[PDB]
RNA sequence: AGCCUGAGAAACGGCUACUACAUCCAAGGAAGGGCAGGCGCGCAAAUUACCCAAUCCCGACACGGGGAGGUAGUGACAAUAAAUACUGAUACAGGGCUCUUUCGGGUCUUGUAAUUGGAAUGAGUACAAUUUAAAUCCCUUAACGAGGAACAAUUGGAGG
């Protein structure tokens, strides 16, 4: 029940939605990182109204994210989650701005179809097997034996499985998504280790802008391989 | 008077009810006695046909008098809580 | 402009609102003499000095 | 009497269109939006009772009246995504 | 020194005369008064306020009703009729007034007559200005238009800013609750009443019950002849005299106290009965309208 | 049948004084105030109010007195 | 503070009375005080005319007043009357 | 004062005002431009401040039509004047543009809706018109004077 | 003072005992512990208004429920804009005004409770439609709506 300006930056709300703003619904993503589904539907994208009118598309199965039915309407959706609505036969996808903003993509079926996950930890689970914790809190059984942390995966989004995995990399482009130099597309030059603590990596963008952000605010997203379309 | 600006009274006795020119003005003049302190002090009712509507022992708000008896200090402003000029203006009648 | 986004109507400002704006004229220095405005020569004028410095 | 349709939104999921409408009475009194409602059947080849209006605020001056008309598929559409007083002002 | 200003401004507003105040320890019911215009609706009034606070519904309610509302003080409710004779006869009675006034039509004279007369004659503590005729309106900017108007013209009368309530509809016959309700909010909570001269050295009684005490021998001898009357009242003023009272019957004349007797309420009011908690339980809320129904 | 309130009583009047039309309205007082007190300067000092007429000079109109001097001796 | 002095002196006169004919009741509390106010109490006239019974309502009602000694007194009043505003 | 009941009077005269509070009025915004002429001219000539701040005042002053397009110096906005002010209000617009016959009959109109500013009508005789405003002072379509019906005491009349 | 539930409380929601008030009764018994409002002198001055319709929250859950929120009413404490009239013609009177210097000087068109004529109209009345949860206000708006004895300007001061 925040008021409008204690909501974050980042999801934006004009002079218009009242005073008040819908807290997100726990789940995946965390609570200052996050998109609700009302404010990707209503807010931002305007195909509804109210928040009666949001309740009459979420409730009929009509809004799918990450490729399953969402039905309730503060469901959290932060970072790169597909969002396919078939009445309208179009798939969005979340990423950020150079600003510090959320950014929607329209997109089709064909790069609508995987998730650019960015592993968060590897462990040893029951069963003495190996599983793959991402951000979006997807465990994969089984993984390849190489795609270690701070990783990204190329999920199969129709059977969840491993596809490809980007390896952190110096000399790989990055996307920042925390701390005060966030949003900005660049280049992983240098990484310094900094053991006992909030080690750091080195970025410069395509223009010659050095700036040090943390390994755990950054993100890959592919050497020069954009493997999810960056709005043009 | 006190630390006050107007001072409440009594109306004693009208005196001067029997002087004999019409606007003198100790026929105007009205011997009322406080009652926040009990000292009976006079009081220059505004005119001689408004004198009328003063009666005995009715409660009269008393103000300064800033300018035939020089010294009178007070003039009779509300009577009865009703404005002394507004009962000789005949606006309103006076609750008794 | 924000009328035909999705068109719902507005509350032509409110009590809230009204005591903010009209709280505005009562601690500035500003005036509307006509179409334009004439704005006191306090600290809007030391900028002007503040930025050729620079 | 004299309309123009400007914004007109598609909207499929709620399965209704979206138009502000802007429509012109010079030398009249006001427009009578169920009498719009009338009007708003013809122009867009619906029946008049699938079509529900609101907003409508006369511009100063006589002439423009800008209103928001929404024309439902069906009437039972209609009837399970309007509001309950949208759906007394109309009659419904 | 701009709050001892207002401290000694405030102390020279609270003085008044010294008038001795001659109420007893166990009071009588105070007096309201309907007054206003006929066709206003003071019958209708009346029904709704003894509903409120006794729960019958009278279907003809005359005379002086008298009602528990506390536990310390009651009230009684009278009636004016439109004659001039009995508003002039009430008015130096009255301890509370209800003041009615006919909405869109406005001020009348019979308001403006009783206004004047209880002015002239005695001022009491609370007057109340009640606004009816409400709902035959059908703009309600000339609504709030006429009630500015009959608010301010009301406060050049009595005082500035005084109590005008605004009763709305009839609904049952009856009134609204809730307006009645507020109304009675005022009329409730109570302070001790003005300090009238002439109320506090003549003793005055207003009669709740009368009764023809005479033979039928004598009635069937003289039909018209001097007939002997109980008129049974509280005795509201100073102390009657124990013997060889002289009586003023208004509006018939001059006769003597032939007897009294003195004898227990009809109203107890539980201070009496009892003789520190808030409420008041249904066993108290007595009605007693020895001439209504 | 009901007995209307009249004027006297809707607007307590009292006794009030006699005042003027002029008085009632503001403006058109401050209208024939300068209008009176641009004619009681006409009396003083003399305006220019238009040269010659139309007519031509049809001499001083009002009088030439000789024996009176009117500069302003500096 | 006169004013609470005075209303003081009037409520110890207002003691004084009500200490002083509380001591008997058939003595003082019937002969002396009277018949105190506030009771409910019945009362016979004698010698009423019948017009009065044959044209009572219920409406129009009825006040007994206590005249003094003086209030029966006939002789000239000398009054300061003065007409009334709205009067014609 | 004397001195200042006649010059208020003059002014009450010369333009058709109501009273002396709209006299006061116009003195105060003119003192409070005055006063903001003379502290930009405690600076020194070349200073940033005196430069933009005198710029833009001379500026909005030759837009609302008080000083004259010929003389734009800060000494001539400290020379500035009420006569100019009551000038630059509609009722004298209406009267020197000849729409009415007296300045009274100027307040008349624009009280009873007759002239409009441009596209609305104007019911303000205080109106500080503009001087790209100042042209399309006209009678409205809905007056008499204008157009539409012929009136009401022409309706009464005709009838 | 001690205890109970639940993921989350030492809830104060409940229980027990003691202490302290207090209610009903058929005298054996039995249930219970807040804020808001008025008076606070005998003399006084802002609604006991309407709704979840928007934004938000809780639930088996699209429907059920919300004392946040929004809508309305009062207000000369201030503050803002400005009505209570505009414009002619004719007739008649010869004075109107001013001052330093006063039984004196200065200036030249001013009036009238005169007779008539034109228009303009917003306060108010008001069909509607619209606004809105339902209303109101606003904006649109057909029809009426000015001759003084009225659609009725006041507060002070000086003088004959
Ligand atoms: N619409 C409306 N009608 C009312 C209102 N008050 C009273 N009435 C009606 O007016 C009628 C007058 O009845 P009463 O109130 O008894 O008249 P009264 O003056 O009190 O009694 P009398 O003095 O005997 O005429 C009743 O039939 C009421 O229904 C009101 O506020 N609104
Ligand atoms: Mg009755």
């Amino acid at each position: 029940h925040q008021k409008r300006l204690s909501a974050p930056s980042h999801w934006l709300l004009d002079k218009l939605s009242g005073a008040y703003a819908p807290r997100p619904s726990t789940g995946p993503h965390k609570l200052r990182d996050c998109m609700p589904l009302i404010v990707f539907v209503r807010n931002r994208l305007k195909y509804a109204l109210n928040y009666r009118e949001t309740k009459a598309i979420m409730m009929q199965r009509l809004v799918k994210v990450d490729g399953k039915v969402r039905t309730d309407i503060t469901y959290p959706a932060g970072f790169m989650d597909v969002i396919t609505i078939e009445k309208t036969g179009e798939n969005f996808r979340l990423i950020y701005d150079t600003k510090g903003r959320f950014t929607v993509h329209r997109i089709t079926d064909e790069e609508a179809k995987y998730k650019l996950g960015k592993v968060k930890r590897v462990q040893l689970g029951r069963g003495g097997v190996p599983f793959l914790v991402t951000h979006d809190a997807r465990t994969i059984r089984y993984p390849d034996p190489l795609i270690k942390v701070n990783d990204t995966v190329k999920i199969d989004l129709e059977t969840g499985k491993i596809t490809d995995f980007i390896k952190f990399d110096t000399g790989a482009l990055a996307m920042i998504t925390g701390g005060r130099n966030m949003g900005r597309v660049g280049v992983i030059t240098h990484r310094e280790r900094h053991d006992g603590g909030f080690g750091i990596v080195h970025l410069k963008d395509a223009l010659d802008n050095t700036f040090a952000t943390r390994e755990s605010n950054v993100f890959v997203i592919g050497s020069e391989k954009p493997w999810i379309s960056l709005p043009k | 008077f006190g630390g006050s600006s107007h001072a409440k009274g009594i109306v004693l006795e009208k005196v001067g009810v029997e002087a004999k020119q019409p606007n003198s003005a100790i026929r105007k003049c009205v011997r009322v006695q406080l009652i926040k302190n009990g000292k009976k002090v006079t009081a220059f009712v505004p005119n001689d046909g408004c004198l009328n509507f003063v009666d005995e022992n009715d409660e009269v708000l008393l103000a300064g008098f800033g300018r035939d008896i020089p010294g009178v200090r007070f003039k009779v402003v509300k009577v009865s809580g009703v404005g002394l000029l507004a009962l000789w203006k005949e606006k309103k009648e006076k609750p008794r | 402009e924000y009328e035909e986004t999705n068109f719902v109507r507005l509350p032509k400002e409110s009590k809230k609102e009204r005591a903010k704006r009209a709280r505005m004229e009562g601690r500035s220095g500003r005036m509307n003499f006509g179409g334009e405005e004439f704005r006191e020569l306090g600290e809007g004028a030391e900028r002007i000095s503040r930025l050729t410095k620079a | 009497v004299t309309l123009r349709t400007r914004k007109f939104i598609r909207n499929p999921l709620l399965s209704r269109k979206q138009m502000v409408v802007d429509i012109l009475h010079p030398g009249r009194p006001n427009i009578s939006k169920d009498e719009l409602r009338e009007k708003l059947a013809t122009m867009y080849k619906a029946q008049k009772d699938q079509v529900s209006v609101f907003g409508l605020r006369t511009q100063y001056g006589g002439g423009k009246t800008t209103g928001f008309a929404l024309i439902y598929d069906s009437p039972e559409a209609l009837k399970k995504f309007e509001p309950r007083y949208r759906l007394v002002r109309a009659g419904l | 020194a701009r709050q001892a200003a207002r401290s000694h401004d405030i102390k020279e507003k609270r003085l008044h005369v010294p008038l001795v105040d001659r109420l007893p320890d166990e009071p009588p019911p105070r007096l309201v008064v309907i007054v206003g215009p006929p066709g206003v609706g003071k019958t209708t009034l009346l029904k709704s306020l003894v509903r409120r606070y006794t729960k019958e519904t009278m279907s003809d309610p005359v005379g002086p009703i008298t009602v528990v509302t506390s536990k310390k003080q009651r009230l009684t409710f009278i009636e004016c009729p439109n004659e001039l004779e009995a508003m002039i006869d009430m008015a130096k009675v009255a301890d509370i007034v209800l003041l009615m006034i006919d909405g869109n039509y406005g001020f009348e004279m019979e308001t403006m007559e009783f206004l004047n007369i209880l002015a002239n004659t005695g001022m009491p503590g609370n007057v109340f200005g009640i606004l009816t005729h409400l709902d035959l309106f059908k703009k309600p900017s000339a609504l709030k238009d006429a009630k500015k108007r009959l608010k301010h013209r009301l406060w050049t009368e009595l005082y500035q800013g005084a109590h005008l309530f605004y009763l709305s509809g009839v609904l049952n016959g009856r009134y609204p609750d809730r307006e009645i309700h507020n109304l009675s909010r005022f009329l409730s909570v109570m302070k001790n009443p003005r300090p009238l001269v002439w109320r506090n050295t003549h003793p005055y009684t207003i009669i709740d019950n009368y009764r023809d005490i005479t033979h039928p021998t004598k009635i069937e001898e003289d039909p018209l002849c001097d007939r002997t009357i109980e008129l049974s009242g509280y005795l509201r003023g100073t102390n009657f005299a124990a013997q060889g009272q002289r009586v003023h019957i208004a509006g018939v004349g001059d006769f003597t106290i032939s007897k009294i007797e003195e004898l227990p309420d009809p109203c107890p009011t539980p201070a009496m009965e009892k003789a520190p908690r808030r409420r008041l339980d249904e066993k108290d809320k007595k009605l007693w309208a020895p001439m209504a129904d | 049948g009901k007995r209307q309130i009249t004027w006297q009583i809707q607007k307590n009047k009292g006794l009030t004084p006699n005042r003027k039309k002029e008085q009632r309205n503001p403006r058109v007082k401050k209208r024939k105030k300068y209008e009176e007190k641009q004619k009681k300067l006409r009396s003083v000092k003399a305006v220019y109010k238009g040269g010659e007429g139309p007519g031509g000079y049809q001499g001083e109109l009002s009088g030439i007195k000789t024996n009176l001097v009117k500069s302003v001796k500096l | 503070q006169w004013y609470e002095m005075q209303k003081a002196m009037l409520q110890k006169q207002l003691d004084i009375n009500k200490a002083e004919y509380a001591e008997l009741d058939e003595h003082q509390r019937r002969q002396v005080e009277g018949y105190r106010a506030g009771k409910y109490a019945r009362l016979v006239i004698e010698g009423v005319p019948a017009e009065f019974c044959k044209n009572f309502q219920p409406r129009m009602p009825i006040l007994v007043g206590g005249l003094s000694a003086t209030e029966d007194r006939f002789g000239f009043v000398q009054v300061r009357i003065k007409r009334h505003r709205w009067h014609k | 004062e004397a001195a200042r009941l006649d010059s208020e009077l003059k002014l009450v005269g010369e333009y058709g005002l109501r009273n002396k509070r709209e006299v006061w009025r116009v003195l105060l915004t003119l003192s409070k431009i005055r006063r903001a002429a003379r502290i930009l001219l405690t600076l020194d000539e070349k200073d940033p401040k005196r430069l933009f701040e005198g710029n833009a005042l001379i500026r909005r002053l030759v837009r609302i039509g008080v000083l004259d397009e010929s003389r734009m110096k800060l000494d001539y906005v400290l020379a500035l004047k009420a006569e100019d002010f009551l000038e630059r209000r509609l009722q004298t617009l209406v009267y020197k543009l000849g729409l009415a016959k007296s300045i009274h009959h100027a307040r008349v109109l624009i009280r009873q809706r007759h002239i409009r500013v441009g596209k609305q009508i104007v019911n303000v005789p205080s109106f500080m018109v503009r001087l790209d405003s100042q042209k399309h002072i006209d009678f409205a379509l809905t007056s008499p004077f204008g157009g539409g019906r012929p009136g009401r005491v022409r309706r009464k009349k005709a009838k």
